[PDB]
């Protein structure tokens, strides 16, 4: 968080309340049409009524495609799931590519569970059965309640409980002076140790003595837990916590991703629907961002047709900087973005344009502000000129070397000389390519 | 229900004069592993048994005899209307088959196969006449006098 | 024999469920419900030598202490006691 | 800090048995 | 609140929309047009429902966006949940855990359901009073008594040790409506007829009550157990197979296990124990299968346990994967002879407008007639899917400006914001050097 | 019973002299091929030759698989018949040669006599004897017997929760203990016990039954390679940790050969050499063909029937080597080629009528002639597949028989491969790729 | 060289451990005083009177080769010193010594 | 940063294993500790006896 | 190394184990670390057995019974071994060559371990 990454300045889409894109806001400069389209997509995601919708961000490299996707993620917030993914990740040594894609799809669909946990804390001061003056059957003693006195820091309360708890109290070996908690939703007694006030400095027990509970005896709170469908799927496919031989085998054997079946996923969907109907949970459909989609092969693209046509799928955002490239997995088949035309028919294309020199200068200034770097006007203009040639990424990457060089020289700002020296020290792709071409004999291969 | 066609114990390694420590070490390892893991394998008991031996389904008893099907319908009607039934057969083995069929259908019954001791006959009669839970009383036509 | 009877009934408040537990003999009732009195807070012992809160307990003299110098003084006093009383 | 030395080992081995531990006294 | 299932591509398709004579209506149950293809799909659906002919293959072939998957989903919705319907993509058979033939076998066997119907004795009633007497110390025989009540009956049952243990584990109390199966002794609590005593603490908020069951106590109810052939194969392959039903990880099932299961299921069918419910396997984009998979399909359809196979492809004369051979639909001619082909013709203007109207109705989007005309023109010029996407895009744009009906201006706005394949390719040609590899 | 593609094939339709009747046992033509298959059937029944390979060669739809299944039907259910597709050797668990070898052993069957020792009765005494053995008392309707059993049997009895009064079944050979139920005599003690009652066994406590077991060499190999008969912890561990198939060694197969030879010498086993059928042989690669050379040269191998519809085609796994059936010439030298021919229109009509009768469909003579004409173009397979849709159309319209109008309507609804190819060619720019 | 005992069992006695075993051939009969390990071996593999068995003395390896009153009882000496020759391949040695219970890999691959 | 007890075990007395006492010493100190059930179980599992130099984590 | 003539654990738990080993050159009495008692019990070491004990590691291998006891029973499944010839205490200075790969593979997986996870490994 404290370290500054490449998209650390993107705090969202700089959109007006009417959806029009401001020239420079929220860390984004230019790309007004793409930003407006991404805002419409954000509204689509927030509406939560659409499934399997796909958006393709198409444009030259360094045009804000990843920046736009991260701005969408910022607009949605941490509540909405956002699962980033590169196309190269589908090639795994454990599971098939379609399984990786399906798992990322289920990772993008989130679930928020709200429950109230009501507990009774305290140190057991009293443990008294409530006998009845008329014993049932004539002989012996019959009890109708068990009074348990619970003491905390700021109170003491007595609880008239069911007689059946007498067995739980004995199983937990609860005596006076022990700290216990009773859960209303289950009616079970759990002994969380003995109070520390009865412990002497000469005792050696570790987990036996616990502090007297603070607060009130009756504690109730609302628990909000955020889970994804993939979490439930994985927890059910390879369960952890059993005491049978299969759980022991799972603990012993090396963990391995498996091809989760449609049966388990359907069961998870049924359970999620039951929770939603009961009011326990609220569905939070999020976004799956697949960067470098062109690295997917023809099998992945073909599977994506069925994946997107589903009614449970999230909203998928693609991104590709390729032109009329050859689809991977095929022999000499060319498509406009490296993507077969069948999948292009299922997506909405957002075009990102190149940056004018003024926009490049603005982005450089924003990046300098983010990195805590003071840059003079002449140095900024020179770095923008450097960015007109070469690329924008090269110019924004000269800021920290130039700042270091200035600090070594003993200056608190980047001057033009520092940028010139850094430009001399480091080469861009085009200059290196010129050098390589001029000396192709001396290089290898 | 699927059972392997063949079942064999693992191959055994035999030498005339083996290292006298190998076998006790393997025995101790097996004993410790069994003592730690066999209690954890109890839940899988039904799966192992079903894959180890297959018995005929009790339902197939009725499917192999049309008389049993007709009797099943008749007994269902008789119980629904709230009657008590005496089943008479010439063969004691038929009584054994009826015992199986009545148990499978859940019909409580008593048996008088002529092989019962004389003193027990009256006790069985009195129990059937006194206990209303007994739905059926299988009897042998030639028996009982 | 000596038994514990678990009983659940339907009784009018239009109906409510109640559970009762019946012990055949008073011995079982005492065993399950000893009615133990609340425990007593131990006295926070103090080192007789340095008056700091006690942290240790010399097994030979049963005198609590909180410093190595206090332990040495306690053992010297015990040696003197052995020499005198014998 | 608490590695043994040959000198300490030899001293302990050659020295006589330690005196018996005194019985606890409630004092 | 939004359920896990939301508006998807084929959410508007509720069936094939045929009459008794299998004649397609112009617009019914979401389907529009495709009259010949829908009639053929209806005939195939009747063949599936009859369930007498094994290993029938149908190929739905047509141009992209002609409703092949729409027709498949309509068949699935018209079949109903009783008949299995396994829909997979061609890419899904390429697995690192099993062979392609094994994956195809599992897909085939997931499309056949085995149903066992048996009658069991069932006790359902309201618990009035339960009493359990147990020894105070040491191992002993628990003795108990249970009283159960319906609207017309009340019986007191003497309980055995195992039934006592079952009731104790289920924590059955008075007023609980319980179900008891006499054979297995399983007890299922289904509600409470009334509240617990109020004087008790730490009991929680009492939920709603359940009316007491009527009729006799011990009834006779029909229990139906339905599993697929794949589930039987998995649970019979190994001891840990039941977990493989959820984790996958089945490996390759031995052919001996499948032969034994086929024999046992045939025996059950002859003995009247079980009935076989053949279903459908739908392989979308079957052109991703290689020659080995197609060769397996050729012979796997010759079994009496094979389901109806339905394929969809939008390929012309194309190279078969794994070979250098050009074949129709990317499918070898040997397999094309074993199947009937259903062609889907392109949609007209009125069919496109009706599809757009049905999509708007499904998405709860209100649109003007001029907007419908413009959107139909865009769909004819670009594609049907692009217009469908513009429907909700323009709905969102209209809602942003505090409107109620999607106008032509909103459609133009979303047409400008979101590009189709043609305009994107044009703009990429305009900047061909800026894009990386051409 | 569902009707499959070969449900009408019941035999080769040969006379006593070996000649092929024109229409018999669901076969209409291929008289020469049927006579050759009859000779192959006699060869299989001789049980003298090993590793004799046969190739069924011809265009698709010429009944090669029908002839293989007819050979299977002629042999009977006792003689093993293992059908495998060439695409099935590409397993992700074992090598292709291992798959081929396993399918070879599956074709050899063994009928072996076995005696089962059974302890069956109601438990009257279950007394442990300190590892703790068990002393058990069993009663039937004929007597009572007391037995001393191994501690493993006691553990099995404990796992089954067997207590005094329960009817149990013990198999002494496998040590398999099954608790069947509480004895029927105790079914009146309670009103709700959560127990399944079973009558008292009416035989003896100890029974010996002799049965005939049908097993294959592959079953023995699997049982001795992934053992599960010891009922020890190590067997469970091996099953759970190593569930995949393994490449069984030649040493294990030699040991199994020795054991089976010993069994046959003892007179308690009978060998049934059996048949292996590979349908799509062209799907095998050059490595599989090379292995099959040596495998067929073995004196243990069964009779293998190969099929192929390929012409002069490139062998899989080679770059550009082309061979007459997709099969390298070396393997073709080791096979007997049975040639299947294309069917005349009369034979096509006969096959259509047979399929209609098999599917329970009444078809008029005019409809039969029209469908035979439809089969003259397109293929016979396409013409046969129009029978059920036409029957469904006739049933919808209230007709109990197929008329020509129903066949025309169905053919209009469904295209064939050639018509679809024409449509694709006319509209190549609109379809993908 | 190994010592092999092949004969017909006459009487087997085990008492709470001590035991006796009586074996006979067609030419001689003998009573043996059994040790604990041989008693355990004879208990694990059920041996009763009339069985024809062979015992490897050093290992307790008892294999029942039939019953006699079906294989004829052995003729000559009860206890025989035999020369057993094994030809073991280098691969077999490697697999046996590769791991504990590693000889199993000679039959199931898994090397 | 963790608090530990470090000394040489002098005597381990366990009564009957519900309660017992442990005596630890240094070159400059010696004290006796009252043990609980889990501490006694942990000491018996590690087979700690006299003359053993051990460290005990106070927290765990 | 030698035949075991006495095996007496000395109780304070066990403070030490006194063992008596016999060879052709005499008898030696040894005091064993109490941890070796577990190894001796696992190896089933009794009087009359020929064993060796490693001084540095405490490893015990019971390499059969002494052949002087071969006639104690007429039929036992025992391996009878001659009494060792040299002294009970044997010292040898050796030079053994190992490669870095041997040390690498020795530390790749754990050895021994009485835990369930270790045994299953
Ligand atoms: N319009 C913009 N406003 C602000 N920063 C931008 C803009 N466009 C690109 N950047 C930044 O410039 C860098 C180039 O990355 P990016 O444009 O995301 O490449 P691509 O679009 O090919 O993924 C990133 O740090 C990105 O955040
Ligand atoms: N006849 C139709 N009736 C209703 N919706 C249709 C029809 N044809 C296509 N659609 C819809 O238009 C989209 C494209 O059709 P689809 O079936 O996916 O084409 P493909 O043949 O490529 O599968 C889907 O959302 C589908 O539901
Ligand atoms: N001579 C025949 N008589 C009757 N039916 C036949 C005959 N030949 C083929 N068939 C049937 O026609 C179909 C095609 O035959 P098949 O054996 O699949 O040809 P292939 O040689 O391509 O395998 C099958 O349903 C088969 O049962
Ligand atoms: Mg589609």
């Amino acid at each position: 968080t404290q370290r500054i990454a490449s998209h650390s300045h993107v705090k969202g889409l700089g959109l007006d309340e009417s959806g029009l894109a401001k020239q420079a806001a929220s860390g984004l400069v230019g790309q007004e049409n793409a930003r407006e389209a991404c805002g419409v997509i954000v509204e689509l995601i927030k509406s939560k009524k659409m499934a399997g919708r796909a958006v393709l961000l198409a444009g030259p490299p360094g045009t804000g495609k990843t920046a736009l996707a991260l701005a969408i993620a910022q607009e949605l917030g941490s509540k909405v799931p956002f699962c980033p993914m590169v196309g190269s990740e589908v090639y795994s040594t454990e599971i098939k590519k379609t399984e990786v894609l399906m798992e990322n799809f289920r990772r993008a669909i989130g679930l928020r569970i709200k429950e109230t946990k009501e507990v009774y804390e305290g140190e057991v001061t009293e443990l008294t059965p409530c006998e009845t003056e008329n014993p049932m059957g004539g002989y012996g003693k019959t009890i109708s309640h068990v009074i348990i006195g619970l003491k905390t820091a700021k109170g003491t309360k007595q609880l008239k409980l069911d007689p059946s708890i007498f067995e739980s109290l004995q199983k937990e070996r609860v005596e006076a002076g022990d700290v216990i908690y009773i859960e209303a939703n289950s009616g079970a007694v759990k002994r969380q140790g003995r109070c520390d006030t009865y412990a002497t400095e000469f005792d050696l027990e570790a987990e036996e003595y616990v502090p007297l509970p603070k607060g009130d005896v009756h504690k109730k709170k609302e628990i909000i837990q955020d889970v994804t469908l993939h979490d439930l799927d994985v927890a059910n496919a390879r369960p952890q916590g059993g005491q049978d031989i299969l759980s022991m085998m799972g603990q012993l054997m090396k963990p391995k991703k498996t091809e989760i079946t449609d049966k388990l996923r359907g069961e998870i969907n049924k359970v999620v629907n039951k929770y939603i109907d009961q009011g326990i949970a609220e569905l939070v459909p999020g976004v799956l961002f697949v960067d470098e989609v062109h690295m997917l092969d023809i099998e992945c693209f073909t599977y994506l047709h069925r994946a997107l046509e589903s009614s449970i799928a999230p909203i998928v955002i693609f991104a590709s900087n390729r032109g009329n490239c050859v689809i991977r997995g095929t022999e000499d088949i060319t498509s406009p973005h490296g993507i077969p035309l069948d999948l292009l028919d299922r997506v909405m294309i957002i075009r990102t344009m190149l940056y004018t020199p003024q926009e490049m200068k603005q982005i450089i200034k924003i990046r300098a502000q983010t990195e805590g770097i003071n840059i003079s006007e002449e140095a900024l203009n020179h770095l923008g000129e450097i960015g007109t040639k070469t690329t924008l990424r090269y110019s924004v990457q000269l800021l920290t070397p130039a700042n270091l060089l200035a600090k070594i020289n003993g200056k608190d700002s980047i001057e033009k000389e520092h940028v010139e020296e850094i430009s001399e020290l480091f080469y861009d792709a085009k200059s290196s390519a010129k050098i390589l071409a001029d000396q192709q004999d001396k290089y290898m291969k | 229900f699927v059972m392997p066609p063949v079942e064999a114990p693992p191959p055994s390694l035999h030498a005339c004069h083996p290292p006298p420590w190998l076998a006790p070490r393997q025995a101790a390892f097996q004993e410790q592993l069994a003592s730690e893991l066999w209690p954890r394998a109890r839940p899988l008991h039904r799966i192992v048994c079903n894959m180890r031996t297959q018995f005929p389904d009790l339902r197939l008893i009725q499917y192999d005899c049309g008389k049993l099907q007709t009797l099943a319908v008749l007994l269902r009607q008789l119980k629904a209307e709230g009657h008590r039934v005496l089943i008479f057969t010439q063969m004691t083995r038929m009584l054994d088959v009826l015992e199986q069929f009545l148990t499978y259908h859940g019909h409580l019954y008593l048996r008088l196969d002529g092989s019962t001791r004389v003193e027990q006959r009256q006790a069985l009669m009195e129990r059937f006449n006194a206990d209303k839970r007994i739905f059926c009383f299988i009897l042998s036509t030639r028996s009982g006098g | 024999g000596p038994i514990i009877t678990y009983h659940s009934v339907t009784v009018p408040l239009a109906r409510c469920s109640r559970t009762f537990i019946t012990f055949s003999d008073d011995a079982t009732f005492e065993e399950w419900f000893p009615q133990g009195r609340p425990p007593k807070v131990p006295v926070r012992e103090v080192c007789p030598v340095t008056h700091r809160p006690a942290l240790y307990r010399d097994p030979v003299t049963d005198i609590p202490y909180a410093t190595a110098r206090a332990f040495k003084i306690i053992r010297e006093a015990y040696k003197k006691y052995i020499t005198a009383h014998g | 800090r608490h590695r043994l030395s040959r000198r300490v080992l030899l001293e302990v081995a050659t020295a006589p048995d330690p005196p018996p531990r005194p019985k606890p006294v409630k004092m | 609140v939004t359920r896990i299932e939301r508006i998807g591509a084929h959410s508007h398709i509720r069936g094939l929309g045929l009459d008794d004579a299998l004649e397609p209506r112009q617009a019914s149950q979401g389907m529009v047009g495709q009259l010949a293809a829908r009639r053929a799909a209806g005939v195939v659906l009747e063949m599936i429902r009859e369930g007498k002919i094994a290993g029938r293959a149908v190929l739905i072939a047509g141009q992209p966006g002609t409703g092949k998957t729409a027709i498949a989903m309509g068949m699935a919705q018209a079949l109903g949940p009783d008949t299995p319907f396994t829909a997979i993509a061609g890419s899904e058979i390429f697995s690192l855990e099993m062979s392609k033939t094994e994956a195809l076998t599992q897909a085939f066997r997931r499309s056949i359901g085995v149903r066992i119907k048996e009658e069991t004795e069932i006790i359902e009633g309201e618990v009035v009073e339960i009493q359990i007497d147990r020894p105070a110390t040491g191992t002993g025989s628990k003795v108990g008594k249970l009283t159960l009540k319906t609207t017309e009956m009340e019986t007191i049952y003497d309980l055995g040790t195992k039934m006592i243990e079952s009731l104790t584990k289920d924590k059955v109390q008075a007023g609980d409506v319980i179900t008891i199966d006499k054979a297995t002794g399983k007890i299922s609590k289904l509600g409470r007829s009334f509240t617990r005593a109020r004087d008790y603490d730490a009991m929680g908020s009492q939920t709603k009550f359940v009316q007491c069951p009527d009729g006799e106590l011990q009834k006779r109810k029909e229990v139906v157990h339905t599993v697929s052939l794949h589930e039987i194969d998995v649970i019979n392959s190994r001891t840990q197979g039941f977990l493989a039903l959820f984790s996958g990880d089945t490996g390759e099932i031995k052919s001996e296990v499948r032969e034994q299961i086929n024999a046992k299921v045939a025996e059950w069918r002859e003995e009247g124990k079980a009935e076989i419910i053949p279903g459908v396997l739908f392989i979308d984009e079957v052109h991703m299968l290689d020659i080995e998979s197609f060769s397996f399909l050729n012979r796997a359809l010759e079994s009496d346990m094979a389901p109806v196979l339905i394929m969809a492809t939008n390929r012309g004369i194309t190279r078969i994967r794994g070979t250098s051979y050009q074949s129709p639909h990317g499918i070898p001619i040997d397999l094309l002879d074993r199947l009937l082909i259903v062609s889907t013709t392109p949609y007209s203007e009125k069919d496109t407008k009706q599809i757009l109207r049905i999509r708007c109705e499904e998405e709860d989007v209100e649109m003007s007639e001029d907007a419908y005309t413009v959107l139909t023109r865009i769909g004819l010029e670009t594609s049907l899917r692009y217009a469908i996407q513009l429907i909700t895009a323009a709905s969102l744009v209209c809602r942003k400006r505090k409107g109620t009906e999607v106008q032509v201006d909103d459609i133009k706005r979303v047409y400008s914001l979101f590009l189709d394949e043609s305009r994107s390719t044009q703009y990429m040609k305009e900047y061909q050097d800026a894009f990386l590899f051409n």
